[PDB]
């Protein structure tokens, strides 16, 4: 075959599959592989004003960076690990926002030999510092289709090697997305063909998106979830429950939580006729150190 | 507790003699909900097309490889990839050499129907099936998978362009055609899509009126259990069946079905 | 008709099971030891029972009487009353306490007035405003047979012996006084005596997964030990003051959802033996005070709508009960026929016989019979011979239509001769009994006494 | 538990069931492949009109209880009118 | 008067083209499909023997009717020549004493509104009989009408029902567990369920009378003898 | 610094624009209009001793109001020149949080929902500290959203809901012997019943806060000696 590099990888648990890591805490342990495996994209959402969502799609992205920066000269085994995340997006800001490492820590127990894993993260601390071009992309999203899925593929195609990570942040944002693009055929255009190239190079691609929900017509939503393989929602706590909550909670400040989340879709195991849908079970919460996931 | 799977009269799913009928034509409607998949059902129909009997729900499925059969089988999709197709329905052993896989999502988007005329690329998206079948005329079946998503590729296009241009001359061409789609645009909570999203109901609608048999995968009520996935549902279509024999007709019962490491399994409430 | 419940109370104290674990099982709110500490165990003492008894300063006599003559005034007449007693562990007190309560209860209706409980009961017999039976609630440490031969003295007819649970660490760690298997001869000692047996459950508890749930009540069904007469079902809901919600603070302690919760009864009432009479699932419980758990106002009111979607709806008797007179007779019924059970329970084959419809599954009338064991009968009655004992006679056929040509003028008044008849037959083919024995409420000593039963002890009897 | 059947042999290695079907076990004599198959099936007696009284019976290692129905409603835990069989019992069949 | 003193009479005559009707309308739905109804006119129509050419064009069917005589696809012709290759099968408006057709539309859904009056103007002539159904759960479109305040002229149904000179409506008789509501709701979320498109259905019959008033009926057919029996 | 404000003294600070955001919404029917509102503000805003300077945006008001001390019309002048002429009056400076100029808008129904944005995306600057007013009873035109397959595109009030930073809506208090249910059926009807345009009116305020969270605020007000009121 063709030379490839997998920053890290482990083998699936639940099928014996190569499966990633989002390096969230509890995330990744509810993605039902104990990871996200190479191929399948990711959807989380948000019901209303806040900006939680948003951290996350800091932390993917900065996971891929350390994997690939502290292997040189600093990873013993040297190990073949390199990404070139591509960010879309009108505002670089991120190229200035990565989260700082806590501790380290790689280890995964409880072509080469992948052994990588998740790190420690802390959200106070930035990161030491931040990669260059050469290391990660920017592409404003408002250039016509045809230009991005020729760049796309040229970037994939000239550095083979690599592996490859694709970020979107907050896509259909009306202050950066024209109306002009809000029509049908576009968006749903673009992202049919960016699933043909991510599956396409199924060895070692992973996309990750996010929207939000409350100010786009359900056909357009009903449209676009078919697109991705897998659908997580957070919907924050009301008012009224707060107040309750932080009137009957008074000797934890910890223990308050922001809201509550639905599991809609998931990777392969869905794809064999299994009804994975699960509603009303688990609490969110952002954290000092990452994104928890618990039982309510 | 398990069940035999019959869909006609003659106790056969796929009666044999309506390949051996000259002039005649028919049309099957499967529609599921997209929280789940049908694909444990087009595996069953290909393999009792093929060999004859349904070879992984009543029948063991160790030797299923149906290539280089008699017979044939020809599947065509949007949803998914030609590498897709390959590396899964061959993991899933789908025959290969006598069959036909056809992919319309890998690079067919990038400039090879944008920004070009509608009616060349209806004429050439014909034009390959009409090309793919012309080798084996009277023992394959051909299923396609979802084509309503073509409707919202397609800059402007209704349901009555679509379907005369691409339905019918289907299978007025093939002997006997297959569709399969999901139903979400009705199970929005709390929004009528009558208000005017109609266009693609329409095309439901139609189908219904045309189709000959009609298969429901449905999810389970209010809650989600363990022992059981969904509901299967046997109607008789809006054609009436354009077969030879008399006597003949589709026999009307429901199933509980549930699915695991696929290995599917049927019975009675 | 008029058919009465009229609940009463007993003065406030201490189980003595708390001697040898320290305190009160874990989750029993109040208690005297308690913040309220006036007032019985289990019992907040905010309930209009607990108003009225407090009122009082806790009277049998002033309650019975003031409870009889509100029900009586509100425009409902009264001359059929079952008194059940609650709280705490009753037998514990003294000896006197019990015969003057018991006494007393007696001749609020009777109206006399007098001493010697024997009198009491013969005057009790002999009165209008007859008494149906009573409900003692007692623990397996007091059910011997000394203590059962002063139920049986007193009137009482049926018992409720909760049990909670089966598995033997929850014993001790709930801090209740006594092995699961013990209950077993408590039930084979008591049925053979025939007083109803009735038991109590709680779903979830500490260290209590769904699983375990599931299964202890699908052996508490098909082991022919755990085979009883009812059945009760309390979820567990969480009040402040209980041992229970100390383990919550502790963060020692958490509770399921919804859908959990709901799943499980639904599965659980898919399973019901058909004489089995589910009592209520959606009990009632002080409810601003509780801090952990779910709603339980319309448990069953979901899990119906659960079984209609996965079919195989309940079976037990309060659903399928017709009644005593037009509560369903809006439409004509279908074909009535007999049907008749056998099973083996505790230490004895028990029979069941019903008039129920069969196409749509109503019930009209039921019997119980038992053929007496050698290895647990101790009474003088039941130790010279052979004997049968009905244990529950339950007419409401006395339905005045019917299906299949019922009796124009004479409406159904000898249905009940043919299951009494019925029952002779058995006992004197099947069985080979010398005896046969009915136990029933010192009020209606007489609907059974015109079929040739005479009395011996406080059982109605005759041979063969 | 009812000691149902029991099979005789003079060498053993394994003994493996069957995952699909069942009542169809594994086990080997020497070298010798051997698959047995079992069956449920009831003992009855007659049931023509003439003697007609449904006797059931049933086996427990070296003992066989009877129960006429129809005569007696005995349950199946307890049973009636046994006898002790100085060896175990593969079958059993009754008169007319 | 006396002429049809009992509904079934007037419902036979109808049906065999005793008395010239020169155009009739049925309405269906996804609930109850409107073939039937041509097996009625096959049946019925040849007991005074109609083997008049029973011309069958068609927008959207894919199987050729063995009980018509000629078969017709429109897939590909516009309004003028629909109307061109259609006059010659049929009895055109000429040869002024001649005999008289069937004509069988499949579908009424596919055509714009804005020459449904004259596909019965240049045709209708005292030769031919139109025949065709209306699904009513197709909503049409009216994205090139663009319904705006000033651009404004009545729907499809309201003149359907006024240049029609008889009305039959088509219904599925309720035979098992389901009843109307239910029916709808499942319709609306497409489930489908068991106890639909059954051969015995029920008939809403409106017959229009010059100067006057016009009758309406209901009626119980079945799909097996061919027989009929009017509302209590 | 003063942090969790009494939600009446809270309410006076928004009014009194101790705190300020670049874009501010209010909403106004045909029941109860907003010209009292303004009276609020400036009531509120210029007893701190504080002028304000005013510079006034009109599409439905006629006459010049004593609020503000520029003045420009746009009926008759279109967008490629508004774009132009609010900067004249506007310095691109910063601190909304101050006396600085406010940019006041009487009506935002007549400008097209594609080009609400890069309207607003030139206005709200540092400096710039703007107030708008939206009709919730005026359907909007039918060519805003093209009810056509291809737009998805929202409607009026969702973006605007969706961009403004505080949102305030008020409505009439009938002190009549009426019900509100007689009210909607006069007015479908066009019929207007004595008691309409009061000066005594209730206020509901949403305010985007901490990452984004919001809280929503409802009192009572009286118009003429300034009394803000819990209800
Ligand atoms: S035995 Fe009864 S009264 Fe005693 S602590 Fe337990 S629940 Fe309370």
């Amino acid at each position: 075959g063709l030379d490839s590099s997998h920053v890290g990888v482990r083998p699936s648990p639940a099928t014996s599959q190569p499966t990633t890591s989002t390096g969230s805490a509890d995330l990744d342990s509810i993605l039902g592989h104990m990871g996200l495996p190479l191929g399948n994209s990711v959807l989380v959402e948000e019901q209303s004003t806040t900006e939680f969502h948003s951290i996350l799609g800091k932390l993917f992205a900065a996971q891929g960076i350390v994997h690939n920066r502290i292997s040189d000269s600093s990873a013993d085994k040297t190990r073949n690990g390199d990404t070139h995340v591509i960010v879309l997006s009108l505002n670089q800001m991120f190229a200035k926002e990565l989260p700082g490492i806590y501790k380290g820590s790689r280890k995964q127990m409880k072509n080469s030999e992948y052994k990588d894993y998740n790190h420690q993260f802390d959200i106070t601390t930035r990161l030491m510092p931040a990669p260059i071009a050469s290391e990660l992309t920017f592409i404003a999203p408002t250039q016509p289709v045809s230009t991005i899925l020729s760049q796309i593929e040229q970037t994939i195609k000239r550095n083979d090697k690599k592996l490859i990570r694709i970020v979107i942040p907050s896509l259909l944002h009306p202050a950066m997305y024209p109306p002009k693009m809000f029509e049908s055929s576009e968006i749903i255009g673009l992202m049919h063909g960016v699933r043909s190239l991510v599956k396409k190079y199924y060895e070692r691609v992973v996309l990750f998106a996010s929207i939000s929900i409350d100010i786009i017509t359900p056909p357009l939503l009903v449209l676009l979830r078919n697109m991705f393989d897998s659908v997580i929602n957070l919907e924050p706590f009301n008012q009224e429950m707060t107040e309750f909550l932080e009137r009957v909670y008074k000797s934890q400040p910890g223990k308050i939580q922001h809201g509550l989340v639905h599991i809609l879709k998931l990777p392969v195991f869905t794809d064999r006729g299994e009804m994975r849908v699960l509603k009303s079970e688990w609490a969110f919460k952002n954290g000092r150190k990452k994104f928890e996931i618990e039982q309510w | 507790q398990r069940q035999d799977l019959v869909l006609f009269s003659d106790q056969s799913v796929l009666p044999a003699h309506f390949f051996q009928d000259s002039n005649s034509h028919n049309l099957f409607f499967i529609t599921h909900q997209s929280c789940t998949q049908p694909l444990w059902m087009i595996n069953a129909l290909v393999e009792t097309h093929v060999l004859g009997s349904p070879s992984s729900l009543n029948e063991s499925s160790s030797s299923m490889l149906p290539s280089s059969t008699r017979s044939h089988a020809v599947l065509a999709s949007f949803i998914h990839e030609q590498n897709y197709f390959t590396n899964s329905l061959n993991k899933l052993k789908i025959p290969s050499n006598n069959y036909n896989v056809l992919d319309f999502l890998s690079d067919f988007i990038v400039n090879n129907i944008h920004n070009k005329p509608r009616d060349k690329i209806l004429s050439d998206v014909l034009a390959k099936f009409s090309a793919a079948i012309q080798n084996n005329p009277t023992d394959t079946i051909v299923i396609i998978e979802q084509p309503e998503l073509l409707l919202s590729l397609v800059s402007g296009l209704t349901c009555s362009e679509l379907n005369n241009k691409f339905i019918t001359p289907l299978l007025r061409q093939c002997k006997v055609l297959i569709i399969v789609s999901n139903s979400d645009i009705f199970n929005i909570d709390e929004y009528d899509a009558s208000v005017h999203s109609s266009n693609l109901q329409n095309f439901y609608k139609s189908s219904f009126i045309k189709s000959m048999i009609n298969l429901n995968l449905n999810p389970l009520k209010t809650g989600f259990a363990k022992d059981v996935t969904g509901s299967l549902h046997v109607c008789r279509g809006g054609a009436p069946i354009a077969t030879s024999n008399t006597s003949l007709h589709v026999v009307e019962n429901e199933y509980l079905y549930l699915n695991e490491k696929e290995s599917t399994k049927l019975f009675y409430r | 008709s008029g058919i009465a419940v009229v609940a009463v109370m007993c003065k406030p104290h201490r189980c003595p099971h708390i001697a040898y674990t320290g305190n009160i099982c874990v989750y029993c709110p109040g208690g005297p030891d308690s913040d309220f500490e006036y007032s019985t165990q289990s019992y907040t003492g905010y309930e209009p029972t607990s108003m009225r008894a407090i009122r009082a300063r806790y009277d049998p006599y002033e309650q019975a009487r003031g409870r009889v003559e509100q029900l009586k005034q509100l425009g409902h007449s009264i001359d059929k009353v079952e008194y059940v007693l609650m709280g705490g562990t009753f037998m514990s007190l003294p000896k006197e306490y019990r015969e003057d309560f018991i006494v007393k209860l007696h001749n609020a209706l009777s109206g006399f007035n007098g001493n010697d409980i024997d009198e009491a009961i013969l005057y009790s017999q002999q009165s209008l405003t007859k008494c149906v039976g009573i409900t003692i609630e007692t623990r397996p440490d007091y059910c011997t047979q000394t203590h059962l031969d002063d139920m049986l003295k007193y009137g009482c007819t049926r018992l409720e012996i909760g049990v909670q649970s089966l598995y033997e660490d929850v014993a001790r760690d709930t801090n209740r006084g006594h092995t699961v298997r013990s209950v077993c001869e408590t039930f084979a000692v008591s049925k053979d005596a025939g007083y109803k047996v009735v038991s109590h459950m709680m779903p979830d508890l500490p260290n209590v997964g769904m699983e375990r749930d599931i299964e202890q009540f699908k052996e508490y069904f098909e082991n022919p030990d755990f085979r009883t007469d009812g059945l009760k079902i309390y979820p567990t809901l969480v009040i402040r003051g209980t041992g229970l919600y100390e383990l919550w603070k502790t963060g020692r302690y958490k509770s399921y959802s919804a859908n959990a919760l709901v799943d499980l009864v639904a599965r659980i009432l898919a399973l019901v033996p058909p004489w089995t009479r589910i009592y209520r699932v959606q009990r009632d419980i002080p409810m601003p005070l509780v801090t952990s758990g779910v709603d339980n106002g319309n448990l069953r009111e979901l899990a119906l709508a659960r079984m209609k979607d996965l079919g195989t709806t309940c079976r037990d008797v309060r659903t399928r009960e017709v009644g005593i007179q037009e509560v369903h007779h809006k439409v004509q019924p279908d074909q009535v026929e007999l049907i008749r059970r056998d099973y083996y329970a505790n230490g004895g084959w028990e029979t069941f016989l019903s008039y129920e419809d069969p196409k749509k599954d109503i019930l009209i009338g039921l019997l119980r019979l038992r053929k007496a064991s050698k290895k647990y009968t101790y009474r003088k009655e039941f130790t010279s011979q052979r004997t049968s004992i009905v244990r529950e006679l339950h007419v409401y056929g006395s339905v005045v239509p019917l299906h299949s040509r019922d009796p124009r003028k004479f409406q159904h008044q000898g249905f009940g001769t043919l299951l009494m008849e019925e029952a002779e037959r058995i006992a004197k083919e099947e069985h080979g009994s010398e005896k046969i024995s009915v136990i029933s409420g010192v009020g209606v000593r007489n609907y059974y006494g015109k079929l040739g039963y005479e009395l011996d002890g406080p059982y109605m009897s005759k041979r063969i | 538990w009812y000691l149902k059947q029991e099979l005789y042999a003079s060498d053993i290695s394994y003994v493996k069931w069957h995952p699909e079907k069942d009542f169809t076990l594994m086990f080997s004599d020497a070298g010798f492949i051997n698959i047995v198959d079992f069956a449920y099936k009831m003992a009855q007696g007659p049931t023509l009109e003439p003697f007609d009284n449904g006797t059931s019976l049933v086996v427990d290692g070296r003992t066989v209880n009877i129960t006429p129905l129809a005569l007696a409603n005995v349950p199946p835990p307890m049973y009636y009118r046994d006898f002790e069989t100085p060896g175990n019992v593969l079958d059993v069949a009754c008169s007319f | 008067a006396s002429s049809s003193h009992n509904p079934v009479i007037l419902l036979k005559r109808i049906l065999s083209l005793t008395e010239s009707s020169p155009f009739i309308l049925c309405l269906d739905s996804i609930a109850q499909t409107s073939y039937k109804l041509i097996q009625e006119f096959v049946h019925q129509s040849k007991s005074k023997g109609n083997e008049y050419p029973i011309v069958y064009i068609s927008f959207e069917t894919v199987n050729k009717p063995s009980y018509c005589t000629q078969f017709i696809d429109a897939t590909q012709m516009d309004f003028v020549h629909l109307v061109k290759q259609i006059i010659s099968y049929l009895p055109a408006a000429t040869a002024t004493q001649a005999k008289k057709h069937m004509v069988i539309i499949d579908s009424l859904n596919y055509i714009s509104t804005e020459y449904i009056t004259r596909f019965l103007s240049e045709i209708a002539s005292p030769h031919c009989t139109m025949v065709a159904t209306y699904h009513k759960d197709i909503k049409d479109e009216n994205r090139t009408v663009i319904p705006d305040w000033n651009n404004n002229y009545p729907d499809k149904l309201t003149l359907l029902q006024f240049m029609a000179t008889t009305i039959v409506d088509i219904d599925v008789v309720l035979t098992g567990t389901l009843d109307t509501e239910e029916v709808s709701e499942l319709l609306n979320e497409f489930r489908i369920p068991r106890g639909l498109n059954n051969d015995i259905f029920q008939l809403r019959l409106v017959n229009k009378r010059k100067s006057g008033r016009s009758l309406e009926y209901d009626f119980i057919v079945n799909s097996n003898t061919h027989e009929y029996e009017l509302l209590s």
